[PDB]
């Protein structure tokens, strides 16, 4: 029972190492999303 | 036009700072992206070892 549990926790805490990472991939595409935008309307400052 | 040109080399100072903080930034964003991406390479290596050990 204690491998069990400790299993259990194992695959658990991966789960939720898991939905981090998700979350923070999510957040490297904002990201990128930033980048891009920040890189368009700069470009646009400097062209004017 | 004294005033008028501390004014001018300020805003030159001030942007070519915003230039080299821009892409100073980016460029340690590249660095974060690789790291997290070693990190998820190795945390899917252990999560097969993982998917192996639910049969051991």
């Amino acid at each position: 029972k204690d491998l069990n549990e400790l299993q259990a926790l194992i695959e658990a805490h991966f789960e939720n190492r898991k939905k981090e990472e998700e979350e923070l991939v999510s957040l490297k595409d904002r990201i990128e999303r930033r980048r891009a935008e920040r890189a368009e309307q700069q470009r646009i400052r400097n062209e004017r | 036009s004294d005033k008028l040109k501390e004014a001018e080399t300020r805003a030159e100072f001030a942007e070519r700072s915003v230039t080299k903080l821009e892409k100073s930034i980016d460029d340690l964003e590249d660095e974060l992206y690789a790291q997290k991406l070693k990190y998820k390479a190795i945390s899917e290596e252990l999560d097969h070892a993982l998917n192996d050990m639910t049969s051991i």
